[PDB]
C-alpha cells in the first residue's frame, strides 16, 4: 500500500 | 498526518490548500477537472534547500537501482508502530517502474551534493485510467520518500511540485495516487485485511496476537490450509494466456468505477509471472479455455530491530477475476499458493468483491486505511466496493 496494516 | 476523517478537518493543509484538489470539507457534485489545463509549463526545476540537486535515476543502471532500494529499504513506509518497514527488492522495483510508457525523467531523485548519496524520491508511471464515466490518461504516483534526517523540512512539498512540473510537459494534467493518511480529498477509502499463514512467525514477531479466547494450538490448526490447489486446470501463466487475460480483465473490470484501462502489452507486464514479484494463475477447463485468473505481488518487510526474525514475507491480492470458477474458491487457492510458495501472511484490500470472501476465508481486519485519491479531478466518493484499481 502506503500504509502498512496489522490486524486490529 | 491524520489517520481518521474527523481528525483531518481539524488539520490545516499549508500545501494542500494550493493544489487542484477538492478540500476536505466540500462535497462534490460534479465530473471534471478542478482547473484548465496549462499551456504553459514551467521549464526550471523546482528549488531544492542549499546542498541538495535533483538526479534523474537510470534504473537500468544496477549501481543505481541499488541506491533506491537502499533508500526505501532503509526510509520508506512503516506501520503505526515502527515494527515493519516495506522491503521492495530491486527487481520489484523494475517491475513497478518500467511499465510501458515509463520515462526517466519520472524517476526523480534527490541528492547531496557533496556526498552523491540519495536522500528523496518521487516517481511516476503513465496509466490510462476509467473514472465513472470518464476515461483519462493519467500518472501513477508512487515511491514518494524523503531520508528521515532531512524530514519535516518542507522536501515533500517540492518533490510533489517536480513531478507534477515534470508531468505537466508531457501533457498529462490528471494523477492517480494512495496514501496511509487522510488528505484532501479521498475519491475512496479502503482497508487492509490480513489472512495468517505463518501463525506462529506472525505472532513471535507480534503482526499479530493470539485471539483472546483461544491458544496457540487452536491459533495454528484454525489457519492450517490444504497441501495444493483444489480448482481443475489451475496452472501459472503462460505468453499464451496473455490475450484472454487480456480480455478477462478488461470485462471484468467495467462494474467498478475507478480502474485501470490496460493495453495487451500492459497485461503481459503486469502479469507474467516473474519469481517473487508476481504471480498469476489461469483456470483452463476441460475444454482449454482460460475462464479465470488469480494474481498476488510479492512485497516482503523489514522486521525492525529483532535479534532472530529479520524479515516477514507477505503476498498482496493484485487483480482476481472470475467467470466460471467460484471467487471464494479462486481466493483459497490463491492462499494455498501462498503457502506453498513459503508466505508467511497474504494481505487484501477490501476493494472490487473481495468483502465477500475475507471473513470467509479466514481475513482479519487491519489498523490501515489505504485513501484513493485523484489530483486535479472532481468527482463524488465511492464506496471500497467501487474501487476497482490496485497499486504496488
Ligand atoms: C511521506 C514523506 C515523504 C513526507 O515527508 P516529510 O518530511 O515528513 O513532510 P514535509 O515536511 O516535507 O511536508 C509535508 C507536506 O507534505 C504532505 N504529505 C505528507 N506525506 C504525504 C504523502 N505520502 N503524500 C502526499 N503528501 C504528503 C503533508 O500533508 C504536508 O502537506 P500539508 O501542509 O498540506 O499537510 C516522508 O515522511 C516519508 O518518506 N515517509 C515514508 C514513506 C511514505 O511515503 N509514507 C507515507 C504513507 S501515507
Ligand atoms: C505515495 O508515495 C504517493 C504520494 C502522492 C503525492 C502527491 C502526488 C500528487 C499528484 C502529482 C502529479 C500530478 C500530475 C498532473
Amino acid at each position: 500500500g502506503k500504509s502498512f496494516s496489522k490486524p486490529r | 498526518p491524520a489517520k481518521t476523517m474527523e481528525e483531518a478537518s481539524k488539520r490545516s493543509y499549508q500545501f494542500w490548500d494550493t493544489q487542484p484538489v477538492p478540500k476536505l470539507g466540500e462535497v462534490v457534485n460534479t465530473h471534471g477537472p478542478v482547473e484548465p489545463d496549462k499551456d504553459n509549463i514551467r521549464q526550471e526545476p523546482y528549488t531544492l534547500p542549499q546542498g541538495f540537486t535533483w538526479d534523474a535515476l537510470d534504473l537500468g543502471d544496477r549501481g543505481v537501482l541499488k541506491e533506491l532500494y537502499t533508500l526505501l529499504n532503509e526510509n520508506y513506509v512503516e506501520d503505526d508502530d515502527n515494527m515493519f518497514r516495506f522491503d521492495y527488492s530491486p527487481e520489484f522495483l523494475l517491475w513497478a517502474l518500467r511499465p510501458p510508457g515509463w520515462l526517466p525523467q519520472w524517476h526523480c531523485g534527490v541528492r547531496v551534493v557533496s556526498s552523491r548519496k540519495l536522500v528523496g524520491f518521487i516517481s511516476a508511471i503513465p496509466a490510462n485510467i476509467h473514472i465513472y464515466d470518464t476515461e483519462k490518461k493519467m500518472v501513477e504516483i508512487n515511491f514518494l520518500c524523503v531520508h528521515k534526517k532531512l524530514r519535516s523540512k518542507r522536501v515533500a512539498p517540492v518533490l510533489i511540485r517536480e513531478i507534477t512540473r515534470r508531468v505537466h510537459l508531457e501533457g498529462i494534467f490528471q494523477a492517480v495516487y494512495t496514501a496511509g493518511v487522510v488528505l484532501p480529498k479521498p475519491v475512496g477509502t479502503c482497508r487492509y485485511w490480513h489472512r495468517s499463514l505463518n501463525p506462529r512467525k506472525l505472532i513471535e514477531v507480534k503482526f499479530s496476537h493470539l485471539s483472546r479466547n483461544m491458544t496457540m494450538q487452536r491459533t495454528m490448526k484454525l489457519y492450517r490450509l490444504p497441501e495444493t490447489p483444489k480448482t481443475a486446470g489451475l496452472r501459472p501463466m503462460e505468453t499464451k494466456d496473455i490475450p484472454v487475460v487480456h480480455q478477462l480483465l478488461t470485462r471484468y473490470l467495467k462494474q467498478f468505477h475507478l480502474t485501470p484501462v490496460m493495453s495487451q502489452e500492459e497485461v503481459e507486464h503486469w502479469f507474467y509471472p516473474q519469481e517473487n514479484i508476481i504471480d498469476t494463475f489461469v483456470v483452463e477447463n476441460a475444454n482449454g479455455e482460460v475462464t479465470d485468473f488469480l494474481s498476488f505481488y510479492t512485497l516482503p518487510s523489514t522486521i525492525m530491530n529483532h535479534p532472530t526474525h529479520k524479515s516477514l514475507k507477505a503476498a498482496y491480492s493484485f487483480y482476481n477475476v472470475h467467470t466460471q470458477t467460484p471467487l471464494l474458491d479462486l481466493m483459497s487457492d490463491a492462499l494455498v499458493l501462498a503457502k506453498m510458495k513459503g508466505f508467511d501472511v497474504f494481505n487484501a484490500l477490501d476493494l472490487m468483491e473481495n468483502k465477500t470472501f475475507l471473513e470467509k476465508l479466514k481475513f482479519g481486519i487491519g489498523d490501515g486505511n489505504l485513501q484513493y485519491y485523484l489530483y486535479n479531478w472532481k468527482c463524488p466518493s465511492m464506496g471500497a466496493e467501487k474501487v476497482g484499481l490496485v497499486l504496488q
